[PDB]
């Protein structure tokens, strides 16, 4: 199974800004070879943003 | 590692507006964003333009932003810059590079070609010579942060002259892929240092330390390293 789609217009529209981001200012780790756990704790930030 | 292509280095008319060729063989610009830098004669590079990878919207030198345009294409994977009133000064070494950020192996510059038509920090020691085998400590000492974003955010790309610039040591924790070399940033580097052992003829080179924790990536005067005979 598959839960992430990172080929769609949202999720593909995240992960530019993200890049564009650690282009400017890095993170921490890099994303290299994205799992779906990181897109699940992105969600939870926005879940919790919207509450 | 991604491999770059850029020729054609040569002198124009005046004010006739110019293009370099920067080809992204065996890979593409989407995978890691194309972004062309800029290096006078004797002076630090400066960044002219930084692109996107899915082609949606390039950026311009923050010195002279509307003064040029860079266009490129992901899938082409070809990138070609243009301006206009060109002057004496205006023609310096242009080349392309990769993003680091997705690997070391990605930090392959362009070949980089001049024409005749940020970050503050400082390398010592300046002059320096040893013979082959020998283990050379340059300290950079800078003003902001040595760390940034939990790691450390500095590099030390080494350069020659008309030779494609390597970065060598990245954020004290991702040196060079391929041809790893001895010299990496390491410790809690209030200056950033690496310890070159063993050194050799092929690792003679300026390296210069360009901090990108000092918004924007801005190469620095940098240290010499050569092979004393
Ligand atoms: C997932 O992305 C692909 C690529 O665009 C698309 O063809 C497919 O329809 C998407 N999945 C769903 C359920 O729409």
């Amino acid at each position: 199974f598959q839960l992430v789609n990172y080929t769609d217009t949202i999720p593909a529209r995240i992960m530019q800004q993200w890049r564009t981001s650690d282009a400017r200012d890095h993170t921490r780790v890099d994303w290299k070879r994205p799992k779906y756990t990181s897109a699940l704790t992105y969600d939870g930030v926005k879940v919790m943003a919207e509450a | 590692e991604v491999k770059l292509l850029e020729s054609g280095g040569g002198l124009v008319q005046p004010g006739g507006s110019l293009k370099l060729s920067c080809a992204a063989s065996g890979f593409d610009f989407s995978e890691y964003w194309m972004s062309w830098v800029r290096q006078a004669p004797g002076k630090g590079l400066e960044w002219i333009g930084e692109i996107n990878p899915d082609s949606s919207s390039i950026d311009y030198t923050p010195s002279l932003k509307d003064k040029i345009i860079i266009s490129r294409d992901n899938a082409k994977k070809t990138l070609y810059l243009q301006l206009s009133k060109v002057r004496s000064e205006d023609t310096a070494l242009y080349y392309c590079a990769r993003p680091r950020g997705n690997y070391v192996v990605m930090d392959y510059w362009g070949q980089g070609t001049s024409v005749t038509v940020n970050i503050v920090l400082t390398q010592s020691p300046a002059s320096l010579a040893v013979s082959l085998g020998q283990r050379a400590t340059i300290s950079c000492r800078a003003s902001e942060s040595v760390d940034s974003y939990g790691s450390s955010f500095v590099h030390w790309y080494q350069q020659k002259p008309g030779q494609p610039p390597k970065l060598l040591i990245f954020l004290a924790s991702k040196l060079e892929s391929g041809v790893p070399a001895r010299f990496s940033g390491s410790g809690s580097r209030t200056d950033f240092t690496l310890t070159i052992d063993p050194v050799e003829a092929d690792d003679a080179a300026t390296y210069y330390c360009q901090q990108t924790n000092e918004d924007p990536y801005t190469f620095g005067g940098g240290t010499k390293l050569e092979i004393k005979r």
